[PDB]
This record gives C-alpha cells, sequence and structure tokens, in this order.
C-alpha cells in the first residue's frame, strides 16, 4: 500500500538518521574517555612500585643506621669513661700547661730554664733601673744589686755556652 | 739565636705518652631520611575510579533503552 | 547543516560534518494504515531515539571500562597497604631520630673534653692565657711597689720579680717552640 | 762534628752543672774575674744612662763611676797576671 508503505518508508529514514546521531554522540563523548585510561593506570602502577622500593630502601637504611648509633654510643660511653678516668687516678696537673708540654730531654729542659733566667735577669736589672729613676731606691743600692744580677747573668751565659760549645 | 733556634727547632712533648686521651672517635653524622607522600596520589585516584564508574552507569542507561522502548511499544500497539 | 556548522564552530573549534545501511525496524508492518506510524514518528520521536540504541550497543565498551575501574580499585587498595607499611616506617624513623638525639648527647660530652681542656688548641690557649697573666702579674708587682725602705724587702722583691719573669719567658719560649708543631706522641 | 737523624736531643740528654772538675781552680778564678768585668760594664752603662736622664747628679755620677772605674782596673789585672780567649776556651 503506497500509503502505508510510504509511512513505513519515512520511519526507516527517521530511524536511520536517529541511529547515525546516536553513534556520533557515543563516539565523540564516550568512546574517547578510554583513550588514555590505560596510560593512567600504568602511571599509577609505576608510582606504587617506586614508592614501594623507596619504602624498602629507607626501611633498611634506617635499621642499619640505628645499629650504628647503638654501637657508636658504646664506644663513646667507654672512651668518655677512660678520659674522665684519666682525670682522677692521674694528677692532670694544675691548669699550667707548662707541666704538660715539656722538653724532650732533661738536657733541653735545662737549656729552656737557663735561657729564661738570662732574659729574666735583664728584665730585673731593667726594672731596678726604673726604680732608681722613680726614686724608689738610691744610686747606691742600684749599683750593688745591679752588679750582682749582672754577674749572675755572665755565669748563666757561660753555662749555656759550655753546654752548647761542643756543637761545631 | 743559636740556642734560641736549637730550642724551637726541637719539638715539645706531652708529659704523658700514650696515657693522654685523644679523639679516637669521629662524629657520626646521621643520614637524611625522606618518606614519600601517599595521600595526594591516593586522592588523585578517586576521580579516576569515579570516572569509570559513571561511564559504566552511562552505558547501562544507554543500553537499557531498547527494552524500555519495547515495554512502551507493547501497550501502544498490542494487547 | 548550517545548524551543525554552528554547533561545530562554537563548543571548541570542531570538525566539519563527515560525509547508508538500513536499520531493522520494530514491527511497523502491523501498525495502522498510517495513523499509528504517523503518530509514532510525529509524536514519539523520543521513543525511536531509545529503540535505536539497540544497534549501537556499548556492552563491549562497558566491559573494558569496568576492567579499568577494578584496576583503579586495586590501585586504591595497594596504596591502602603502602600506607600502613609507611606508617610503621614513620615510627621506626621516629626512633632512629630519638636515639640520634641520645647519641649527640654522649658525643657532645666526649668532644667537650678535647676542646675545653685535653684539646691541643685548648691546651695551648690555656697556656698562652697563663703566660699573659704572668707578664701582667709582673707589671702589677712593679707599680704595686712605690717604695722599699726595708733592705730585706728589696731582696724579697727582686727574688719575686725575677721569678715571675723567668716563669714568663720560660713559657714564652715554650710557646715559640709549640708554634711549630701539634705536640709529639699525643 | 754533627751527625744525622734529628735526634740532636741526645746531645743534650742530661743536665750539665756549672763547673765539673774539667775546670781547674785557676780556670774558675778567670771565669769570676770575667764575670765581674762584665758586671761593671753593665753597671757603667746604666749609671751613664741615669746621669743623661738627670736621675743622678754630678756628685753621685763622678763618685760611682770613679769607684767602678777603679774596681775595673784591678779586675783588668787579675786577667793579665792570671792568664782565642779564656772564656771561649774554658767553655770548650
Amino acid at each position: 500500500p503506497t500509503n502505508h508503505h510510504e509511512m513505513l518508508q519515512n520511519l526507516q529514514t527517521v530511524v536511520n538518521e536517529l541511529y547515525r546521531e546516536d553513534v556520533d554522540y557515543v563516539a565523540d563523548k564516550i568512546l574517547t574517555r578510554q583513550t588514555v585510561m590505560q596510560e593512567s593506570i600504568a602511571r599509577f602502577h609505576e608510582i606504587i612500585a617506586i614508592d614501594k622500593n623507596h619504602l624498602r630502601a629507607v626501611e633498611q637504611a634506617i635499621e642499619q643506621t640505628m645499629h650504628s648509633l647503638n654501637a657508636q654510643i658504646d664506644v663513646l660511653t667507654a672512651n668518655r669513661a677512660k678520659v674522665q678516668q684519666f682525670s682522677s687516678t692521674s694528677h692532670v696537673d694544675d691548669e699550667d700547661v707548662n707541666s704538660i708540654a715539656v722538653a724532650k730531654t732533661d738536657g733541653l729542659n735545662q737549656l729552656y730554664n737557663l735561657v729564661a733566667q738570662d732574659y729574666a735577669l735583664t728584665d730585673t736589672i731593667e726594672c731596678l733601673s726604673r726604680m732608681l729613676h722613680r726614686g724608689t731606691i738610691p744610686l747606691d743600692t742600684f749599683v750593688k744589686q745591679g752588679r750582682e744580677l749582672a754577674r749572675q747573668q755572665f755565669l748563666v751565659r757561660w753555662h749555656i755556652q759550655r753546654i752548647t760549645s761542643p756543637l761545631s | 739565636m743559636n740556642v734560641e733556634e736549637l730550642l724551637r727547632r726541637i719539638p715539645l712533648y706531652n708529659k704523658y705518652g700514650k696515657d693522654f686521651p685523644q679523639e679516637t672517635v669521629t662524629r657520626f653524622q646521621m643520614p637524611e631520611f625522606k618518606l614519600p607522600a601517599l595521600q595526594p596520589t591516593r586522592d588523585l585516584l578517586c576521580p579516576w575510579y569515579e570516572e569509570c564508574d559513571n561511564i559504566t552507569k552511562v552505558c547501562q542507561l544507554h543500553d537499557s533503552s531498547n527494552k524500555k522502548f519495547d515495554q512502551w511499544y507493547k501497550e501502544q500497539y498490542l494487547s | 547543516s548550517r545548524l551543525d556548522i554552528i554547533r561545530a564552530e562554537m563548543d571548541v573549534v570542531p570538525s566539519p560534518g563527515l560525509p547508508s545501511k538500513n536499520i531493522p525496524l520494530p514491527e511497523g508492518i502491523n501498525l495502522l494504515s498510517s495513523k499509528e506510524i504517523i503518530d509514532l514518528i510525529q509524536t514519539h520521536r523520543h521513543q525511536l531515539e531509545l529503540y535505536v540504541t539497540k544497534f549501537n550497543p556499548l556492552t563491549d565498551f562497558a566491559g573494558k571500562i569496568h576492567a579499568f575501574r577494578d584496576q583503579f580499585k586495586q590501585l586504591e587498595e595497594n596504596f591502602e597497604d603502602l600506607h600502613e607499611q609507611k606508617d610503621k616506617v614513620q615510627a621506626l624513623l621516629e626512633n632512629a631520630r630519638i636515639l640520634e638525639s641520645k647519641y649527640v648527647a654522649s658525643w657532645q660530652d666526649y668532644h667537650s673534653e678535647f676542646s675545653k681542656k685535653y684539646g691541643d688548641i685548648a691546651l695551648k690557649k690555656k697556656l698562652e692565657q697563663n703566660t699573659k697573666k704572668l707578664d701582667e702579674e709582673s707589671s702589677q708587682l712593679e707599680t704595686t711597689t712605690r717604695s722599699i725602705d726595708s733592705a730585706d724587702d728589696l731582696d724579697q722583691f727582686i727574688k719575686n720579680y725575677l721569678d715571675i719573669r723567668t716563669q714568663y719567658h720560660l713559657r714564652r719560649e715554650k710557646l715559640a717552640t709549640w708554634d711549630k708543631q701539634g705536640n709529639l706522641k699525643y | 762534628k754533627l751527625n744525622q737523624n734529628q735526634d740532636i736531643s741526645q746531645l743534650f740528654h742530661d743536665e750539665v752543672p756549672l763547673f765539673d772538675n774539667s775546670i781547674t781552680s785557676k780556670d774558675k778564678e778567670v771565669i769570676e774575674t770575667l764575670s765581674e768585668i762584665y758586671s761593671i760594664v753593665i753597671t757603667l752603662d746604666h749609671v751613664e744612662k741615669a746621669y743623661l736622664k738627670d736621675s743622678i747628679d754630678d756628685t753621685q755620677y763622678t763618685n760611682t763611676v770613679d769607684k767602678l772605674l777603679k774596681q775595673f782596673k784591678v779586675y783588668l789585672n787579675s786577667q793579665n797576671k792570671e792568664e782565642s780567649n779564656a772564656i771561649t776556651r774554658l767553655e770548650r
């Protein structure tokens, strides 16, 4: 029936077009969403693995480092004991480091003292000179004591000289 | 100078030999420790999961359309 | 068409329309001479839009999407564990940090020794200080002696001044030597 | 002469007294005399420095110097009628 036939014909066209439009929408707004849906999951898989490893690394790293501490402390509590012990049953001297840092030999120690005495002798004569200028002592006194310290000096220099003469 | 030199030319010693304490221990410096962040990434997953879930629902809705039509198509042109 | 070019031109710079298989119909052959087909088309275009989905099934696609989902699920579970593990490490690290504070304590007391007393630089400093105190202690006694009328006092003065000086120079020369070394057989 | 190994510390191992029988009675007599002449030389340098510093007057000056100048003359003889040079020799 051309009538009933043409209507059915119209139905086909509306239906085919309605179908095209359906496919079009799905392919543009839905089927696209999976494009990089795998890459996403992939990226995440990559991340956990990394975190996982990092976690194991630090895990071990911290454990070993802890044993180093509980060990580095025993060799510390010990040495600190031996050091704080040396300061008891061993007179660590009056703060004068002089007693600690000494000459390599008794001979040398002697030399240091003679040298010191030599200078110290001048200083003393120098000072008494000043004392005379200030008027603290008369010329009479300065000469006597002066000649004495100057004399004791000649000896000290000869002494130093006789210990070092044999050295040519 | 002669004696002066000789004296200084020879090194001084520490009254106590090996009895004098020394720093035989070095400072053990602790290494740097960093634990990775997880919460941010954890949150970034929700939306990705949710996207999939909604697409799913969209497909069900879409795919369930033919049946809804048949039910209607029946009452309309049938018993 | 022109209406499609508009929908196209707007949204986000589209793509021109893409330039004929037939789709199975329901059972239209039984519908009224036309009054029903006509009514179905003219009044129920919406229904047809539903019907037509049958031929563009998303069953396969949804399956793939559903798999991707499960993985995200799992991925969320992996972090659920990676979190709990990282939780203990956040505590085991809480200990390696406190024990480290306990270490530095001991160490800072071991070092204290060799920096305030037994230390080479310390000793020297300690000595150099004592030396200065002597040079002045000498000068102090100098001025703190305006007059000496007592003959005996003189000798006492000279002996004391002479001694301080020797103690000074002795140490001064000691330092001179020290300034060319660390201190043998430490 | 000298010998190697920087252990020159050995050459000065023990203390050394001032005198040690190596020095004769006469040897000392010279040493003393020289020690006195040296003390008079130092003293005269300070006395002259005091005068030129107006710390003492012509009186004190002339007296003190004249005296020392005389004591020195005696000691200058206790070197002639008693004996390189002496010191450098006695020090070996």
